[PDB]
């Protein structure tokens, strides 16, 4: 990534990300209808979309749960998004989990980032890296979890969803080659899962404690396990200030600079 | 006549101040003009003093008064003009206007006009003390308010009272701008603080506006300047109260003018003094240079400098003035190049080598700047650029004589008085960043860099040298002399000043749009000459009166203002309507075209590139552009941001966003032109983020006021967020914070370590601790809230904000300001915001807010509440709400409808005999009566009926009552109210209904246990309350005459809901037990208002569902007009301020000819509420026609009366009412408001309970009030609004009743909603246990947990709990929850009952009362007071522990604290018997034992606390019996 103009053509579009929210299309196909149904609140969806950036892969845990009385449809009721570094078609996110006071009485339903590009199957890198957090941690079970992959498409906003197999776990829990196109893979891994949106339900966001979300600019004060905290707030925009700092931080600037032009009119206050 | 739109762009005159409207010039007495080689000069002679008159002396400082002689050290004898001046300057507040030249101290004489003002705050062992007066002195110069600062804080610090500039933010330098005396400010700046609000309490404590300067009315500014001047006449005649006007103006044109303008008396008010009242003559060349060449005008304009230095190089200090600041040193050493050149010859301006501080000279050598390599020789310049204290020692150089040559800037012009045998203005030529463009310089730098030209001391005879363009030549000699009138600006400005007028409320209709241009020097001006103004004499002749030339001018401003939508004013009437977007462009004297533009531009989640964009839509610049040459840097300042400018091209709104970004990051550039657009850009952000971000959090868009939030922050702190907030703790190093940042110790876990950890992050450790000092200090806050459901559509949430942090005066101040923002889903729909602030006194201490927010029909996982500091960036705290196990309550069922029922008359009922007082009164019943009459007359069962307050249910209490009297003579009734005074309102007119006409005695009794004994079950009809109910009937069993009782009337039930509602509750159940066991049943009648929950309350009743007649408020008798109007003015100050006119403005638009009912917030206030209300009617200036009667027969209740106030406001018809009022009073004052002579009542919070007598229009303002305990205000209850409300009630002939409120922008969801939605009542049982618990557990009822959980059984709570599942903190809905929640319920119970030591708990599982418990619930008294008692008292004390205990009793802690009332209970206890340790005087038990000590001595108090006295010992006897016990 260029950093420096790619940096401000990519962020200058991003000021335009808020557009893209009211315009979606959803993943209309095969449903197995014996694996859980997804509910999607299109308020976290709405920041989901607007926080996000162009290029960097930015992902979140989502936390929600089954209803009283009917399991079959899993409501999710908050997204979480971790500090992390992405690639343009890759999300790589500490793999020490969330847990907080609204965190107890949900379980990660799995996670959603985006993607610039689109193509009608999930990623090697998908399968393989929900395979390895569930290498790790039980608390993912493999009928429960899931991927959800968010497309700029030209005027719409997409978002394709699916569930491991075992065989994909399998294959996942297997992967050291993380390439493009790694050996053995193929259809065998994936399958999507059912969503769908619903205006019944506004949920919540979450964010670390001391850091924001979005390390992208920090690759080198990212680490493979490095621990947080949570609280409840806003993401800050991938393109915020606050983790903006060398570009805005750039001072080389003297005192000298204001003895010119001392005319020292303020004539209001 | 009908309007016509104007032209008023060209009718402007641009170049104000340099406009010179005078096209020829006169010409001084020895002045000719010398024609030079393309460059022309005007040799001009100085003036002489006035011929010395006989016996015209001037004054001694002595000899002027004897007081005002403080302050005046360093003067022997008074200057001239102030001799001359300052009889009338200081004996009378005749207002004042100075003409004279600089050079005589102006300021002295605005000084005496000021002492005078001094002299008229004095006592004898009492001070000038500032409690008393405040004055302002206005300057439109930061520099000179610089400068009077220093000196009027010197010279007036003698008389103690302090003065300081106005510079402070209106909420964070308001508490210490209340401690100040008299202030100095701006025009502009002054306008900006008034129109904000912070004038709103400095008002009516003015006496004295000073104005220095004031010939700047022809400025650019003078909009600002002119504004304020007419606000100040017309509110001070609008209130026919006086400002004092006292302006200082440089001789010129127009004194009369501006005299008429100041209202003061040029008969004996005003003065003329022309330029020979200068200290120094003043010899002038103005010379021009005539040619355009540029490159050869850069040559001829420094030849006419070098000559003009050769014509100083002699004897003599020449001091330049030029227009930047590095042309100061540019143009020095140039003149080293001149005099280097001349071969040494005209160097050495001194004798010789030893000469004139040769020594000194070489001695002080190097200096901070580049001043070093001329300094060595005869040249230097200033500046305050160099350094800080450079152009101290540069000034002070020249003062000890040995700069004969310095060159400088308009600054160190405007600054200390550093006088010069000679100056020379340079070029006159200035880049205005304001217009662009090149801009001939301000006159009002004109005459303070001319009176530096020759001095008062040091110079006897001053050469004033211009050097200028010879086409604004001529106007430059007119303005060497006093030949300019003082012209106004209005024309350019006219749309903000109008729309700001409006949006204040100074303008209703444009009938006052006419009346501020009536008043305005505008008008004035074309009042003297619309010729020159633009309107001929024909037309101005033919239209004398000038309301046509404010009818067409005032019209234009207002169709602009409708075009930018910032105004809303339909043409028929002449008013207007104001919205959020004016009052931004108001508040911050903004624009409202580019205002408009920017809110037609900025949409939801428009980035924040596009927040910068449109923020480079600024207008106020749009005379931006792109310089050609420094396009070159601008594409490096394009380069150098994160956020790119790259959405453009190379342009105006490239420049604005690019040199925006770069002094953001804190960039310098080379190039001036492109310095100063970066400085007027970043310095108009101020206004353009203040306004955007304003309009953005009052429309509600989340994430978006977030980043503009943010982009603010970074305009304020110079900073972005990706910069750490450490940058603002500035003692703090560079370094430091570069190396914690390095590795990024993130914001979050700094504190994680301790100094010796922290320091190791970046192993500086001896920088450590003063690290965590800054962290520590940077305010900081976490804070704990609970949330409860009212209903599916409500859930109300209290914030508790503590500080995890320290606040320090230096780094904090007096307070802290955080915002508060809660937020729906995604942090896009804001639901309700709070603007929290931690006081001077309330730091580090919890503060809490409470608020119902919305989720109507919601099944969503959460919602946020993020609290970050305003003023601080990158501080912030977030409050999540996650609702996993929220859950909802029972949605209400519609309500039973009102049926088509035909009138019912009085002949409904065929006992006429008893019919005898109501067919009197009213002849046709009302939709609740006429549908509930075959529930309750006819019928004999329980029934439960919802109405709204001002309804009527006494009648239908009335026919169960006189039913059950047809039934038995003797059966009774027991009445009872939660209120005492109502209750008693119901005995006042019930006795009078029934016990005169049915013979059967009506009661009502007391507290008195002796006499309810022999009183109660004697009469028919007995009036109860909730603790008279209660304590009696606790000793139910041996209760004879209460156990034959026919029936109970429950009347306001739903008050159960509310505090004070679980006693009347518990009666209600136990005195059910008790008809269950007396096993002939006692009808029920539950009479309250509109409930959701009716259904609970007809479960706890046990009446029949279809004679159950629930009806809405939306079915009352007369229908409410319900008005609402909101508070964005968060400090209470300013928001009563503000909230006088409007209350009139209601009225009249309400029902003018009707009875007004002003609910105010306090006894205090009602009177100033009235009084505020008859002099802005004066204003409406029909005065009393709130007195529909004369003024002599209203005399006989004026005769009996002793308060001062009343005599006027009722003399007008206006009136208020109080506590300390006399009864009589109180009941004339009921007298005159029904006989509707006063049709209006201005009625305290506190009254409108036991009231009778109705209104018309009822509107309450100010829904909060103050107590001591959390020293702060909290809003009134939804009954209390309601009651308020409803208390306008005029069924008998009005065709409907009005309820208008008035409340602040955090209330105004909830108070709207709940205004005509239902209203449900819960249970507080389960929160206040051991009372009944202990009273009915001695009185054996109580003797197991089986009957306690029975009596658990039958009560309210069993219904509320399980309908309404997040107030009863249990998260469950079956019965296995219940089960749980009852367990927990009795167990905790008698548990804290017996952990007291109060009662006896066998084998734990029989409860039975032992002596402590007995005692406390026999006197009706607090079980932890009780234990309070036994375990504080022993057998030590005397009447010194006694009364301690006595007032350490819970039965006065509910007692009230009032405004600023720690001065008096701790200055009553200096001398008042007893006194405490440490204590507080707000404190409740410290209080009560003061006032017991104060009255068993019996010292005289006040009313407002005998009544509190009184109560006391109502509760005092009882406790100390049983401490006896």
């Amino acid at each position: 990534f260029s950093s420096k103009t790619e940096w401000r053509v990519r962020a200058i579009s991003a000021a335009n990300l808020h557009l893209r929210t009211n315009h979606i299309y959803v993943s209309s196909d095969d449903i197995k209808e014996t694996g859980y149904t997804y509910i999607l609140p299109k308020n976290v969806l709405k920041k989901f979309i607007c926080i996000s950036d162009l290029r960097a892969q930015i992902a979140g845990y989502l936390y929600g749960v089954s209803p009283p009385d009917n399991p079959q449809v899993k409501e999710i009721r908050c997204i979480v998004m971790v500090p992390q570094w992405g690639t343009h078609q890759t999300v790589h996110l500490p793999g020490q989990l969330p847990q907080h006071e609204y965190l107890k009485e949900m379980e990660p339903l799995g996670w959603i980032h985006t993607q610039p590009n689109e193509s009608p199957q999930l990623s090697p890198q998908d399968v393989t890296t929900h395979a390895k957090i569930m290498a790790d941690n039980p608390s993912w079970d493999g009928e429960k979890t899931i991927i959800i992959t968010c497309s700029f498409t030209p005027g719409s906003c997409t978002l394709t969803a699916y569930k491991l197999t075992p065989s994909g776990y399998e294959w996942g829990r297997q992967n050291t080659d993380k390439g493009n196109n790694p050996k053995g893979y193929l259809p065998s891994h994936y399958e999507r899962v059912q969503m769908l949106l619903s205006d019944r339900f506004l949920g919540f966001f979450m964010v670390p404690a001391q850091s924001s979300w979005n390390y992208n600019f920090m690759g080198v004060r990212h680490d493979p396990n490095m621990k947080y905290e949570l609280q409840l707030a806003n993401p800050k925009e991938f393109y915020h200030e606050v983790h903006r700092p060398s570009h805005f931080l750039n001072f080389a600037l003297l005192q000298e600079g204001e003895v010119y032009s001392a005319d020292r009119e303020d004539l209001y206050a | 006549a009908p309007r016509q739109v104007l032209d008023l762009e060209d009718l402007v005159f641009t170049q104000g101040s340099h406009f010179m409207a005078n096209k020829r010039c006169q010409l001084p007495d020895g002045s000719f003009r010398r024609q030079r080689k393309g460059y022309e000069e005007v040799h001009v002679p100085a003036l002489k003093p006035k011929p010395f008159g006989s016996e015209e002396q001037l004054l001694p400082v002595e000899k002027l008064p004897k007081y005002a002689q403080a302050g005046f050290e360093g003067f022997k004898t008074l200057n001239r003009i102030q001799s001359k001046l300052y009889r009338a300057a200081l004996e009378t507040d005749e207002n004042l206007l100075l003409c004279a030249p600089t050079g005589a101290g102006k300021t002295n004489v605005a000084l005496m006009c000021m002492l005078r003002e001094i002299g008229k705050h004095i006592n004898m062992d009492g001070t000038i003390n500032v409690d008393d007066f405040k004055i302002i002195y206005i300057a439109p110069m930061r520099s000179l308010v610089q400068e009077m600062v220093g000196s009027f804080g010197k010279r007036l610090a003698t008389y103690g009272i302090t003065v300081a500039e106005l510079t402070g933010d209106h909420q964070l330098c308001k508490e210490e701008i209340s401690a100040t005396q008299i202030i100095v400010c701006t025009p502009e700046k002054w306008d900006i603080i008034t129109r904000k609000g912070g004038e709103r309490t400095y008002t009516q404590l003015v006496r004295l506006i000073i104005l220095d300067e004031i010939h700047l009315l022809h400025d650019d500014r003078g909009p600002v300047l002119e504004a304020l001047v007419a606000r100040a006449i017309r509110n001070i005649e609008m209130t026919q109260e006086d400002v004092r006007l006292i302006g200082l103006s440089a001789t010129l044109p127009n004194y009369e003018d501006v005299a008429t303008f100041l209202r003061v008396d040029p008969a004996k008010g005003l003065f003329y003094f022309d330029n020979s009242f200068r200290p120094v003559p003043l010899e002038q060349t103005y010379v021009g240079i005539t040619e355009k060449k540029a490159i050869k005008r850069f040559q001829i304009m420094n030849e006419i400098v070098y000559e003009k230095i050769m014509e100083h190089a002699g004897k003599n200090q020449v001091l330049v003035f030029v227009h930047s600041r590095k042309e100061t040193g540019k143009t020095a050493r140039a003149i080293r190049d001149m005099c280097l050149e001349k071969d040494t010859l005209g160097l050495f301006l001194r004798e010789g080598s030893a000469s004139t501080e040769v020594l000194r000279t070489e001695a002080e050598q190097c200096k901070n700047l580049e001043l070093k390599d001329l300094l060595p020789y005869g040249f230097a310049i200033h500046h305050a650029g160099m350094t800080r204290v450079d152009r101290t020692l540069v000034e002070d150089l020249f003062a000890d004589k040995h700069i004969q040559v310095l060159v400088s800037t308009a600054t160190l012009a405007w600054g200390v008085n550093l006088p010069a045998h000679t100056v020379i203005i340079k070029g006159t030529q200035v880049y205005s960043p304001e217009k662009g463009r090149w801009t001939e310089l301000g006159a009002l730098d004109i005459l303070q860099m001319l009176g530096r030209a020759g001095r008062p001391q040091y110079d006897t005879k001053g050469e004033g040298i211009l050097i200028t363009s010879h086409g604004e030549l001529q106007y430059y000699l007119s303005l060497l002399n006093q030949q300019l009138p003082i012209e106004s600006q209005m024309v350019s400005k006219l749309p903000d000043m109008l729309n700001a007028e409006i949006v204040l409320g100074n303008v209703q209709n444009a009938k006052d749009a006419v009346n501020w241009l009536g008043y305005a020097y505008l008008y004035i001006r074309m009042l003297r000459s619309p010729t020159l103004y633009g309107i001929s004499h024909d037309d101005l002749k033919g239209d004398p009166l000038l309301d046509q030339r404010r009818l067409d001018l005032v019209h234009t401003a207002a169709l602009m203002l409708d075009k930018n939508n910032l105004v809303k004013y339909d043409k028929k009437t002449g008013n207007f309507q104001v919205t959020e977007l004016g009052r931004i462009a108001s508040h911050y004297y903004i624009t409202n075209d580019t205002v408009q533009t920017y809110n037609q531009l900025l949409k939801p989640t428009l980035s924040e590139i596009e927040l910068f964009r449109v923020f480079s839509l600024s207008s106020e610049f749009k005379n931006i552009t792109v310089r050609e040459e420094e396009k070159l840097e601008l594409q490096k300042l394009l380069e150098r941001v994160p956020i790119p400018v790259k959405e453009s091209i190379e342009e105006p709104s490239a420049k604005i966003n690019v040199l925006l970004q770069a002094f953001i990051s804190q960039l310098k550039l080379e190039g001036f032109a492109l310095m100063a657009d970066m400085v007027y850009v970043t310095q108009s952000a101020g206004r353009l983020m203040r306004a955007i971000f304003e309009i953005v959090l009052n429309r509600g868009w989340a994430q978006l006021t977030d980043k503009t939030l943010n982009l603010c922050k970074m305009i304020d702190k110079r900073m972005w967020q990706s910069m750490c907030p450490l940058r603002q703790f500035r003692k703090l190093p560079e370094e430091v914070v570069k190396k914690i940042e390095k590795k990024n110790f993130p914001f979050e876990r700094l504190y994680d370590l301790n100094h010796n950890e922290i320091g190791e992050l970046i192993r500086m450790p001896k920088m450590g601790k003063t690290i965590h000092k800054y962290v520590h200090l940077f305010p900081k806050l976490e804070l704990s809230v609970h949330l409860q459901p009212i209903t599916r559509s409500t859930l109300k949430v209290e914030l508790t904000i503590t500080p995890d942090f320290q606040w320090d005066e230096k780094v904090h101040g007096s307070s802290e300001a955080f915002w508060i923002l809660v937020e729906d889903v995604d942090s896009e729909v804001i639901l309700h915001h709070e603007y929290f602030l931690l006081k001077a006194k309330y730091a580090q201490d919890e503060h809490l807010i409470t608020f119902f927010v919305p989720v109507f029909e919601p099944l969503p996982p959460q919602y946020f509440i993020r609290v970050v500091s305003d003023r601080w960036l990158s501080c912030e705290t977030q409050l999540p709400v996650s609702f996993r196990h929220l859950i909802l309550p029972e949605k209400y069922p519609p309500p039973t409808e009102l049926l088509d029922l035909q009138p019912l008359p009085v002949s409904a009922l065929r006992n006429s005999a008893f019919e005898s007082l109501y067919q009197d009164k009213f002849p046709f019943f009302n939709p609740i009566q006429t549908q509930v009459f075959n529930t309750v007359y006819n019928s004999d069962d329980n029934v439960f009926v919802g109405a709204p307050t001002g309804s009527g249910k006494t009648i239908c209490a009335e026919f169960a009552i006189l039913r059950m009297l047809l039934q038995s003579s003797e059966g009774r009734c027991v009445y009872i109210t939660p209120m005492e005074a109502l209750a008693e309102q119901v005995y006042m007119d019930w006795y009078e209904k029934f016990q005169d006409r049915l013979n059967k005695k009506v009661v009502l009794l007391t507290g008195e246990t002796s006499t309810d004994l022999k009183l109660l079950g004697k009469g028919n009809i007995i009036i109860s309350t909730p603790e008279k109910w209660d304590i009696l009937s606790r000793r139910w069993k041996q209760r004879k005459n209460v156990q034959n009782i026919n029936l109970f009337v429950v009347d306001e039930v739903h008050l159960i809901g509310g505090e004070n509602g679980p006693v009347l509750e518990v009666i209600c159940s136990r005195m059910r037990y008790i008809s269950s066991q007396i096993e002939r049943p006692i009808r029920i009648v539950a009479l309250s208002s509109s409930l959701s929950n009716a259904k609970d309350v007809a479960h706890w009743l046990g009446c029949s569902a279809t004679s159950t007649f629930n009806f809405h408020p939306n079915v009352r008798p007369v229908p409410l007009e319900l008005h609402i109007q909101g508070f964005n003015i968060s400090h209470t100050q300013t928001r009563l301020l503000s909230m006088a006119k409007p209350v009139y403005h209601a009225i009249t638009k309400h029902s003018p000819k009707k009875p007004v009912i002003v609910f105010v917030p306090s006894r205090k206030q009602t009177r100033l509420t009235a009084i505020d209300i008859l002099t802005t009617c004066a204003a409406d200036i029909q005065r009393q026609r709130f007195l529909h009667c004369t003024e002599k027969d209203l005399i006989p209740y004026l005769e009996k009366l002793s308060d001062s106030t009343l005599k006027e406001t009722l003399l007008n018809g206006v009136g208020y009412l109080h506590e300390g009022l006399s009864p009589m009073e109180r009941r004339l004052v009921e007298q005159l408001f029904s006989s509707g002579a006063i049709q209006v009542v201005v009625a305290s919070r506190s009254l409108c309970w036991g009231m009778n007598v109705a209104a018309h229009l009822v509107i309450i303002m100010d829904t909060q009030y103050y107590n001591g305990k959390i020293h702060a205000y909290v809003d009134y209850p939804i009954y209390d609004v309601l009651q308020m409300v409803g208390h306008a009630n005029r069924p008998l002939q009005d065709d409907e009743g009005r309820c208008v409120i008035m409340c602040q922008g955090s209330k105004k969801d909830f108070f709207k909603k709940f205004l005509y939605e239902p209203l449900p009542v819960e249970s507080h049982l389960d929160h206040c246990m051991h009372d009944h618990f202990n009273a009915e557990i001695v009185t054996k009822t109580i003797e197991n947990k089986q009957d306690a959980v029975d009596y658990l059984t039958w009560t309210f709570l069993y219904r509320r709990m399980t309908q309404n599942p997040n107030y009863y903190n249990l998260q469950g809905i079956s019965h296995r929850h219940l089960s749980d929640h009852l367990s927990e319920l009795v167990e905790q119970t008698l548990s804290d009952l017996e952990q007291s030591k109060c009662i006896s708990i066998e084998d734990e599982m029989d409860v039975a009362p032992l002596n402590l418990g007995m005692i406390a619930a026999y006197y009706y008294i607090n079980y932890t007071t009780i234990e309070l008692f036994s375990m504080s008292l022993n057998a030590k004390t005397k009447v010194r522990g006694l009364i301690e205990i006595i007032s350490n009793a819970a039965e006065y802690e509910n007692i009230p604290i009032r405004h600023h009332e720690d001065n008096l209970l701790r200055q009553l206890a200096q001398k008042v018997p007893h006194k405490l340790n440490n204590p507080k005087f707000n404190d409740p038990h410290v209080k009560t034992n003061l006032l017991l000590q104060a009255h068993l001595s019996r010292m005289q108090l006040s009313a407002e606390l005998q009544s509190d006295t009184e109560e006391i010992l109502s509760k005092a006897i009882r406790l100390i019996q049983a401490c006896v016990d």
